[PDB]
């Protein structure tokens, strides 16, 4: 859960940077991929507890 | 217990599928970036490989 | 005065070479920027240079 | 005196270009500062520049 | 005037050393440019230098 919060904040920061315009679209795609990976990891951990 | 575990496995697999699809999209974007840079003249063949 | 003129011509040649490389970099970055593969900050920096 | 005037105008143009790029960068940093996504040290450095 | 001449000759030697190392780097990059193992941007920068 802590990792998910941190990764979501990082993704939001990257999206803000792109919207203002500081980084290319590849960084945004990479951040979104990392966020999706973290979501899958959270689902796996929940199922492990169950 | 087996039924419960097998039910949870499917949802885990769905989430993994979504994550891997997004990762594939990001990798394709990076490859297109490398190819465009190579064609323009700012990259080498090793980068696109 | 001939020596002074030659020195001025050399300085002009150096400045022209710097301008040429800057223009080449600007053209390449403008080629890349059209479809969002480099940051706008890099393009602005190249334009300023 | 015409040559001296031209040289001074060129120097002024160079300074203006540097000021323009610095202003663009500081404007982008100020835009990003609202949501606490850049350290205040970076914004202070950009403002000083 | 002899002292001034010596100072000028020393400055010329310094400039010649810088030119020599730049030319060596350019010559080394030229061979790699043939097989697409160095990006054209680096070669252009070396040529400008």
């Amino acid at each position: 859960q802590a990792q998910k919060e941190a990764i979501y904040r990082q993704l939001d920061q990257t999206t803000q940077r792109f919207n203002v315009g500081l980084v290319a679209i590849t960084d945004v795609q990479n951040a979104r991929a990392q966020y999706d990976t973290v979501l899958a990891n959270e689902v796996t951990a929940r199922n492990n507890l169950d | 217990q087996t039924v419960r575990s097998s039910f949870n496995n499917i949802n885990a697999s769905i989430s993994s599928i979504n994550a891997y699809k997004q990762a594939v999209v990001s990798a394709q974007s990076s490859l297109d970036a490398m190819e465009a840079g190579y064609s323009v003249g700012t990259r080498t063949i090793v980068d696109v490989l | 005065y001939q020596a002074t003129y030659d020195s001025a011509k050399g300085d002009l040649a150096k400045a022209q070479a710097a301008a040429n490389i800057a223009q080449l970099t600007v053209n390449r970055y403008q080629k890349l920027l059209g479809t969002q593969y480099i940051s706008k900050q890099e393009y602005d920096q190249a334009l300023a240079d």
